[PDB]
């Protein structure tokens, strides 16, 4: 747990990072993106529930 | 009126339809899934 | 004739630099901030759990 | 960033593309007919 | 080649730049420039989810996105003072419209058989006026064929033509003796107001095309 | 050349048909704003209904415009 | 010759004017639909068939004008 | 000669104008139907035959215009 | 000849008549906006975009007429 | 010549007709302004700038029409 | 000769534009009377706005009229 805290201390993006690095550490990223393109969706469920939905009307 | 008639119609339409098919594929395979990468990455951060 | 169109376009860019460029700066900034804050909040959220 | 993710909806856009070919051909003939006017 | 061909190339390269190098460091927070193409993404997600339901809306989401973006970009580029129109070449816009109308009709026939023709009885009515309501439904269905294109084409063309005619007129207005060149700015300002309007109706038309052919796809996907 | 003159006249007359549709379009949208302001919540159902109505009203105007073009091109 | 062919084109132009009435008519039906539905809420499903019928009849007047244009052409 | 043929066509075109008022009229009767049914919730059974009656009478005016248009057109 | 150049000018004049319907139309949308906003107060967040949309389309009908006027006159 | 010069004046006269619609348009906007303000006593601070937009836009249709009248008249 | 005749005819046609303003003024004044009769007391604020509206409505008719004089004299 000391190590886990330390692991979070020396790496923690919230400044900016490549989307490639999040893809690299979690290939779950590419799995979900591919599954959504395959499914015929372009809505990411939950994205709109804590990020905007940028529309006026 | 003849002013809205060029005879270059087929020239216009050829380059025109080439641009549409190009933009359609370009969005569909590349740039639309590249936005979906931002969204999905944001949601994974949301989970963690 | 066609130089009039260029003068109006220059005037249009004048309105843009007056009104739109700071507004769009503020708009872009606002959204970017909100995203950043959500992301950092989630990072915070898991750090708390480790401590628990 | 840019990575190709297959969109299998390019083959769902088959009725659109068939229509496109017909109009493309038809405008060739229309251009030839209008240049004889 | 042709002037038209040269500006179609410019459109392709502009659209490429909006995703290729909008970001610096491929941000997870999103660049300030990329906020624009996020808002566009979200309002068209919510627009074609707004019209067509199912998970089938995402199946037509690129089609509605490139019909948005083409018209959105081509009603900014075509408004540049010396840039050579692609939208005032109506033959490209109208041909695309006829293509989409046929590609809706073919899709509807393919997906929904000869009960596609149930689209043209859109309500139970007295039996002697069941056929009347087929005739003037089919009439209105290929009025949709030309309406979608011709609306956009006329607006953009009219904008350029209005602006150029008044520009040519205001040159000779300033040529009138100098007491007329005092208050020679008031027509120049009018041309500016018109140029502003052409952008407005150009962004609105990009939405109007894409909502109307979202409505037409709603009709095509779900009968009636 | 009387025919050519006349073609230009017939076309001019054709614009008159468009005026009615121009008003019509505004009336549909007026109704939209009115309905929505009265109900609030009706808007999500009504906005699609409105878009359909816009197209139908527009189509009459399209016919008037098309006849103008038919004359214009001859 | 010249006068008769000329007259056909002119007469056709006049016929378009008749369509305008239908254009206004159709708008009135849809306006009424929106007003009725916003007033009631729940009426809409009953009203929508009535509206389609009313739309058709309004359009029909314009159609008569349109076919007369075709006769002149 | 030419003038007489021309005149027949002109008169036909002019007559087409008459129909427009009937067009607007038909809509007005139906607008009232919609508003009435939404107003009452229940007027519809009495009012629907009334609406048809009003429609028919309004329509008939346009029909008269139309037959005169044909009469001038064909001679 | 004299007649043809004249006919361009005359035909254009007639074409300009079409614009009046759009002009009144635009005002009707803005009236509805003002009425709506005063009626609800707070509807405006949805409705102001709707009204601008309605403005545009009313205007567009006018532009069709305008472009035809130019087409006859200027060629 | 005489016919072409004549056609400038006649064509201009016909063109002047379109202006009436913009006049009515402005009246509708101001009527709505009054109507809204009388309901609320207090909508006005929002509604007055909205009304100026409506005025300008309706007026613009008139100015386009007036331009065409001048193009026919003056050349 | 024909040019003189044409300008008199054209002057007539242009006068029709005034028609809209004559209606227009009344629509503003009607709303004034309706508003003040509704409120009993809006009038102090509303009356300036109403006079602004009157002037503008009339002004469009005056554009028609100055064109009418440009035809009539010219």
């Amino acid at each position: 747990l000391q190590s886990t805290l330390d692991n979070i201390q020396s790496a923690r993006p919230f400044d900016e990072l490549t989307v490639d690095d999040l893809t690299k550490i979690k290939p779950e990223i590419d799995a979900k993106v591919e599954e959504m393109v395959k499914k015929g969706k372009w809505d990411v469920p939950g994205y709109k529930d804590r990020f905007g939905n940028l529309n006026v009307m | 009126m003849p002013q809205l008639v060029p005879f270059y119609f087929m020239n216009q339409l050829t380059y025109g339809f080439l641009l549409m098919i190009t933009l359609l594929i370009l969005f569909s395979q590349f740039f639309l899934p590249m936005i979906l990468r931002l969204y999905v990455s944001r949601l994974f951060i949301s989970k963690l | 004739d066609e130089s009039i169109l260029l003068l109006t376009f220059l005037g249009f860019t004048g309105l843009v630099a007056k009104y739109l460029a700071p507004a769009y700066k503020d708009f872009a900034d606002a959204r970017m901030k909100k995203v950043s804050d959500v992301l950092n909040a989630s990072r915070n959220k898991h750090v708390e759990a480790v401590k628990d | 960033m840019l990575k190709r993710f297959p969109t299998p909806i390019l083959k769902v856009y088959w009725p659109f593309f068939v229509a496109g070919a017909a109009v493309y051909y038809g405008m060739s003939k229309a251009a030839d007919l209008s240049s004889n006017t | 080649l042709t002037t038209f061909s040269l500006y179609t190339i410019i459109v392709l390269l502009v659209i490429t730049s909006l995703y290729t190098l909008t970001n610096n460091n491929n941000k997870i927070i999103g660049s300030r420039w990329l906020i624009s193409q996020e808002a566009i993404y979200d309002t068209i997600m919510n627009m074609t989810k707004g019209q067509i339901g199912g998970k089938n809306w995402g199946l037509y989401f690129p089609m509605i996105f490139t019909l948005f973006m083409f018209i959105f970009i081509a009603n900014l580029i075509s408004m540049i003072p010396y840039s050579f129109a692609l939208s005032a070449h109506l033959v490209f816009i109208i041909s695309l419209s006829i293509v989409i109308w046929l590609g809706n009709t073919i899709l509807g026939l393919y997906k929904h058989g000869w009960v596609f023709f149930s689209l043209f009885v859109p309500a139970g009515t007295p039996l002697p006026l069941v056929p009347l309501l087929v005739i003037i439904e089919t009439l209105s269905y290929f009025a949709r064929a030309i309406s979608l294109g011709l609306r956009l084409g006329s607006n953009i063309l009219a904008g350029h033509l209005l602006m150029v005619i008044l520009a040519g007129l205001t040159f000779n207005f300033m040529l009138i003796n100098l007491f007329t060149l005092v208050f020679g700015f008031v027509p120049l300002a009018m041309i500016l107001a018109i140029m502003m309007l052409e952008f407005a109706i150009g962004i609105i038309q990009g939405y109007v095309w894409a909502i109307l052919t979202a409505s037409y796809l709603k009709d095509a996907v779900y009968l009636h | 050349q009387l025919v050519l003159a006349a073609k230009y006249i017939g076309a001019g007359i054709s614009t008159i048909g468009l005026l009615g549709a121009g008003i019509g379009i505004a009336i549909v949208f007026a109704a939209l704003i009115n309905g929505v302001s009265r109900n609030p919540s009706i808007k999500d159902t009504v906005f699609p209904m409105a878009i359909l109505g816009f197209a139908l009203s527009e189509a009459t105007g399209l016919f008037c415009l098309m006849v103008s073009f038919l004359l214009l091109f001859g």
